[PDB]
């Protein structure tokens, strides 16, 4: 966990390949009701940054190109911008479901 | 303190009967102000479509002067003590009530002595109240909710004395004379049909002494010795639809026949209404209201508002819902509303039954706060049930309702019945009666 | 010195209004365009007052007090 | 058997008053001096949005949990607001009302005010203002208070049409942190004991300073506003400055209100013992309604004449009412009329304190204003001490003051302030 799991996480981040399209991790998440609500709750700056990064990725995958290596999203600089919003939406959905159980 | 013994700590209404058969009932509390009223079994259901507006016309004239106090002097007798004098007439019950202080308790009984006994009907007052009531109904037909409820009574009880409005048609208002009002007062303002109710800072013995000394001369004897029977009314499943596209949004009411007062399953029906409840556009909860009709109506923005009613009369009544909405959603609201009724006939679970029981308990206790609602309940209960039901008895009757008898009662009254529909406004998308009649049952049951 | 609009130097087109029934060859500068604005909410028809008996009590006597609620309708009492 | 209301002033300034009704149902309110009085021009309409947004998520309870848990036990949550103060109320059964207070205190003490929910109910602000402005008396009193004062009382109850879409959650957080402080609150309980209320006040309420922000003293302005909107009836309110709450002349102004007529004591009556109605009834022959308007606040009051009249008859109705008040101010009144006015006033007070809502509202108002609850018998006793000379002084105070006028309708024959 100390030595190579972080190293294997870095190698897997390089190998998965959304960093060379300029995407962050949370841009790659497939939408559900939860993800759409979490995106709807985002502020305007992060929403506009996300949508520009997504359409830049679609432009790059149109031409079958990738970003230059200095413009690849770094593993440490990758911010998890969405997942507190997603965790709050998941928590309130679980609260609604457990109320509907009883 | 448990709710049951806290409900038992409420003081009991004391009821007693004079030699005229007039009932006198009082409830004592610690308030400095009292509410005293007279309740008479004289509504529009006791009329024979030539005196169709006699009760409304009489309740207009009743504060205009007696044979002892000529006109405005009566007003002074109310206004020099700060008392508030009020009257209303339903289709069955007519009330003259007044809120005053306790120190003025004898003299105010004097007013209810001669309002219902010695009303003086001057002819100038007759034509003045005639054109006042004409412009009053010309004002009242603008209110689409009153129009829809009168249309619902017209189409639900066709050819019966219960279809006609309390105010009556405009042609009788220009045709009621002095002798007809005298005949109505002689036939319907009799002794065993009158309940003198008092609530608040009153004592039953002092109220009885005043009631004897004033109202011991109320008639009890008949004019033509022909008892006006209160016949059963035939409920008719039908529709009425007044299409007016210039109106901004439509009011639609759908009802079915309900049991009345004497049937205890009415209480069960109340819990069913407490599951569906009401919704308005100016609420606060939003999508998180417990009522699924309200939640879907705010999620799809279907309706401006809806409410559920359980109106009762002698061995009959109406039971249903009324919604105001824009035109483009009308049928969808109907569909969703009908679906809720079908759930209450088929898939009633104990959680919403407990919620509806709690809502009915809180609404029933909180409605009986105030001397005027307590006096209203006393007078209406002694006219309808012949006795005052204590709130502990209501609590015991509520507590016996579970989900099984709820869906049994709802399958009795709602499932596969013929409703009465009343629409007003842009009601083109209001479905045809065969679609509502098909929505009264499920093919999955 | 007549022509009341030209009496005011900069306040000539503010005191006057110049519609054009048939627009000519030269276009005016700053054509202008309304934004697509919103719409007011719809409300039911209210209660008219056509008699003295209905108008009684409608005159205000106390300060305005508003009340909202979670499941009770919003009200204002005077 | 309704034994005695108990009262308690904590050292942080918080008030707790409770009465042991042993009722079937309990009513618990929290009264905060956080009305529309405490907004400058930067944050107009914040109190309206906070009043509507009481049912949002809190740091300790979510809005789904608050709404479903209030509706699960059948209780009621209401917010009642005026210019001066706000009031939060829960109603329930005694066995459940304890956890109901938990919900209430979250709504008062730890609101998260998430941005998306505020953005959701700004449309509810627009709808609520439309519904409340469907009555013309609302916009008359709103314009009247706007014209009658310069600052801190000209701010409206209802949010202006430009501030909708411009209120953020930071302004609501600022309003809560600056006006929901400890020494501006009274916690009132009916159907409870003192120990539970002291416990929940010790739990949730004892963290803020207490003094908060004061306000801007409500300087009087004067003037008139005329809003031509084309209705069948013309509404016109003419007021002048009057004594505040707690002054010795507020009782005389209330007596003058009920002497000139403040409501119909008989349904479909003719208002025989109302002086303004008597003068306009002997004058005109059309539908009308004239009454006396009183509105006393913490440091100011307004007293005046409200008239609803026909479009082509508004001048004679307004002049008849104003000349009636001018004839009152010269001393042309009887002692029996003042006695009937006192009877009307004390009857209205006693029938205002009868229900639990009115009773708890009066307890909270007394606790926020004076900090010492007085029995109703003391209120009737200080009503009884009003002489007719103080009523004549109040009428002369109305006559010899700078009037503020608010009018709406067809203003073809509606007069002006200098023409009166």
């Amino acid at each position: 966990s100390s030595k190579w799991l972080d190293g294997f996480r870095k190698w897997y981040y390089n190998a998965a390949g959304f960093n060379k399209l300029g995407l962050m991790r949370d841009d790659t998440l497939h939408e559900t009701e939860d993800v759409k609500e979490a995106i709807r709750r985002l502020p305007e700056d992060l929403y506009n940054d996300r949508m520009f990064r997504i359409k830049r990725a679609l432009d790059l995958t149109m031409r079958h190109q990738i970003l230059p290596k200095d413009q690849w999203t770094k593993y440490e600089e990758d911010k998890f911008y969405l997942e507190p919003y997603l965790k709050e939406v998941i928590r309130e959905r679980k609260e609604r479901e457990e109320w509907a159980k009883k | 303190a448990t709710f049951a013994q806290a409900l038992q700590s409420v003081p009991e209404t004391q009821v007693s009967i004079l030699d005229n058969g007039l009932r006198v009932a009082s409830e004592q509390s610690s308030h400095a102000t009292c509410t005293v009223g007279v309740w008479i079994d004289a509504g529009s259901r006791y009329e024979t479509e030539k005196n169709n507006g006699a009760g409304y016309f009489l309740e207009h004239l009743a504060f205009k002067g007696t044979k002892n106090r000529p006109g405005n002097a009566l007003e002074k007798e109310v206004e020099s003590i700060g008392a508030h004098l009020n009257a209303y007439s339903t289709r069955e019950h007519t009330a003259y009530l007044i809120k005053a202080l306790s120190k003025d308790l004898p003299k105010v009984v004097e007013l209810l002595a001669d309002i219902v006994q010695n009303s003086s009907l001057e002819d100038s007052q007759i034509e003045k109240e005639r054109d006042v009531i004409l412009r009053e109904m010309q004002e009242n037909d603008a209110s689409m909710q009153n129009v829809v409820f009168d249309y619902l009574h017209a189409t639900a009880f066709q050819g019966t004395p219960l279809a006609q409005a309390v105010e009556g048609p405009s042609e009788n208002v220009r045709r009621l004379s002095r002798t007809d009002l005298t005949d109505y007062l002689n036939r319907h303002y009799k002794a065993p049909r009158m309940v003198l109710a008092a609530a608040g800072g009153v004592e039953h013995q002092q109220l009885l002494d005043l009631a004897q000394k004033h109202l011991s001369s109320v008639s009890r004897v008949y004019e033509e010795d022909a008892v006006p029977g209160l016949t059963p009314c035939r409920f008719t499943g039908s529709e009425i639809r007044h299409r007016d596209d210039a109106l901004p949004l439509a009011h639609v009411a759908i009802a079915v026949e309900g049991p009345g007062w004497a049937n205890p399953d009415n209480v069960t029906l109340q819990v069913a209404n407490a599951i569906i409840g009401h919704y308005d556009c100016t609420y606060g909860g939003g999508v998180h209201l417990s009522s699924p009709l309200a939640s879907v109506a705010v999620a799809n923005k279907l309706c401006q508002s809806f409410q559920t009613f359980n109106i009762s009369y002698s061995d009959t009544g109406l039971l249903g819902a009324h919604f105001v909405c824009d035109a483009m959603s009308i049928d969808d609201m109907v569909f969703f509303l009908q679906g809720q009724w079908m759930r209450l006939c088929t898939s009633a679970t104990e959680s919403e039954v407990t919620r509806g029981k709690n809502i009915l308990r809180n609404a029933l206790v909180s409605h009986l706060d105030g001397t005027t609602p307590v006096c209203e309940d006393i007078g209406r209960s002694l006219l309808t049930y012949g006795r005052r039901i204590p709130l502990a008895e209501w609590e015991s009757r509520i507590q016996e309702v579970d989900a099984q008898m709820l869906r049994d009662i709802c399958s009795k009254y709602f499932y596969d019945q013929c409703p009465a529909v009343a629409g007003y406004g842009p009601i083109e998308q209001l479905p045809d009666y065969n679609r509502i009649r098909s929505g009264m049952f499920w093919l999955r049951f | 010195m007549l022509s009341v609009a030209a009496r005011s130097g900069p306040f000539a087109p503010v005191l006057s209004a110049t519609s054009r029934g048939v627009a000519g060859a030269l276009r005016p500068l700053l054509q202008g365009a309304v934004p697509a604005a919103s719409e007011p909410p719809v409300l039911d028809v209210k209660r008219p007052f056509l008699c003295r008996e209905s108008l009684s009590g409608q005159a205000a006597a106390r300060p305005l007090v508003a009340t909202v609620g979670l499941n009770v309708p919003a009200s204002v009492r005077f | 058997q309704p034994q005695d209301l108990e009262f308690t002033k904590l050292p942080n300034g918080l008030v707790i008053a409770s009465l042991e009704n042993y009722a079937p149902l309990s009513r618990i309110g929290l009264f905060v001096k956080a009305g529309s009085r405490y907004e400058d021009s930067n944050n107009l309409g914040t109190s309206h949005l906070l009043r509507l947004a009481s049912s949002l998520t809190t740091k300790g309870a979510s809005s789904f949990k608050i709404t479903r848990g209030i509706e699960a036990v059948g209780g009621k949550l209401s917010v009642t607001a005026t210019r001066e103060n706000m009031a939060y109320t829960v109603e329930g059964i005694r066995s459940d009302i304890e956890i109901l207070m938990e919900f209430l205190l979250n709504v008062t003490t730890a609101p998260e005010f998430r941005r998306w929910e505020v953005a959701a109910l700004r449309s509810q602000l627009k709808i609520d203002k439309a519904v409340a402005f469907q009555n013309s008396q609302t916009r008359i009193i709103e314009n009247l208070h706007d014209v009658a004062y310069k600052n801190a009382l000209a701010n409206p109850l209802y949010c202006p049409d430009y501030r909708m879409g411009k209120i953020t959650s930071e302004e609501l957080h600022y309003f809560v942190q600056n006006h929901f402080t400890s020494a501006r609150m009274a916690l009132v309980g009916l159907g409870v004991s003192h120990s539970v209320l002291k416990q929940v006040a010790e739990q949730f309420l004892n963290m803020r300073g207490g003094l908060g922000l004061a306000g801007a003293k409500a300087k009087y302005r004067g003037g008139e506003i005329r809003e031509q909107n084309g209705d069948n009836l013309v509404h016109a309110a003419i007021v002048a400055e009057s004594a505040a709450i707690g002054n010795a002349e507020a009782n005389a102004f209330s007596v003058l209100q009920h002497l000139l007529g403040a409501g119909p004591h008989i349904k479909r009556g003719n208002n025989t013992t109302s002086l303004l109605s008597q003068s306009v009834a002997k004058g005109s022959h059309q539908p009308f309604d004239v009454s006396a308007f009183n509105a006393s606040y913490s440091d100011s009051g307004l007293f005046g004449i409200y008239t609803i009249s026909q479009a082509a008859a508004a001048g004679e109705v307004i002049n008849a009412a104003y000349n009636q008040v001018k004839a009152v101010a010269q001393g042309n009144l009887s002692s029996a009329d003042v006695q009937a006015a006192k009877n009307k006033l004390k009857a209205g007070y006693l029938m205002s304190v009868e229900t639990s809502e009115g009773f708890l509202s009066e307890i909270g108002s007394q606790a926020l204003a004076a900090g010492s609850y007085m029995p109703p018998s003391t209120v009737l006793q200080q009503i009884d001490s009003v002489a007719d000379a103080d009523v004549v002084k109040a009428a002369k105070k109305f006559v010899s003051g700078k009037k503020s006028m608010a009018a709406s309708g067809n203003l073809g024959h509606t007069p002006f302030l200098d023409e009166l």
